[PDB]
């Protein structure tokens, strides 16, 4: 299992996402954000969070896209 | 519609395409009938790529494997 | 209110630098997220659509025209 | 092949810092503090933020595929 290759961090990224959205919105309220940040083991200090919302959904739309997720998190 | 590089321990180099969504194991099988039962059995087919073994039931898409880089096949 | 406002605004979400297009391989998640029709091939026929000279990228004012006449 | 980071504080602070790709997080940290000072961003005190990643300090900084339109940001700990 040591040398098992691992999946792309992207591709890891997508499932967990796709986990959080059971309704294929293609979207995550933006509640979820931390939450999936944490369980992605990105850094979740609650202001850095907030930053992230505002690059993530500008127009305020109170969502999280996939793909500005990914672009964002995993190039 | 994705091109797997592919090098044997002969030096010899190659290129199997397949779809994002087949997994290790048809690369196998496609490197079976590019390469010879005789030789690039599937059974004894270990794809190693960046150092690691890929896993049979994988979509390939899921290593984000870069055309840059070249999968290693073993037997 | 007229769903072509919230079309604008989710694009303008995958286009966070206001170039006023996306790259055309965005095009599939737009057209997801605003439940518009997403068979491969259909993507791919509006694809030639709004971007004639194959130069990869959706422009927003073809794409509004397209989706909301 | 110079690249331009562009610093975001999270109490809403903007700047920007010039250095080459094959220099290290250390000395990003340390242009951080000359341009801020050592009162408000010490360089122990530090912590950098990219992809949601925290930079460690021994890395050159192309490993982490900087984008200009993006920005690190910076924790003070």
């Amino acid at each position: 299992m040591a040398l098992v290759a691992p999946e792309a961090p992207s591709e890891q990224a997508r499932r967990v996402f796709q986990t959080y959205d059971p309704e294929d919105n293609g979207f995550i309220p933006d509640s979820l954000l931390e939450d999936v940040m944490k369980a992605l083991d990105l850094v979740s200090d609650p202001e850095y969070i907030n930053l992230m919302k505002n690059k993530l959904d500008p127009e305020g739309l109170g969502i999280i896209l996939l793909g500005p997720f990914l672009q964002e998190f995993f190039p | 519609a994705v091109t797997i590089t592919l090098k044997t321990l002969q030096q010899q180099t190659f290129k199997i395409r397949m779809e994002p969504d087949e997994t290790v194991k048809v690369l196998k099988e496609k490197i079976e009938a590019e390469k010879g039962r005789d030789a690039f059995p599937v059974a004894g087919q270990k794809l190693i790529y960046a150092g690691k073994i890929l896993s049979d039931d994988v979509p390939i898409r899921d290593y984000r494997i870069d055309e840059k880089n070249f999968v290693v096949v073993m037997v």
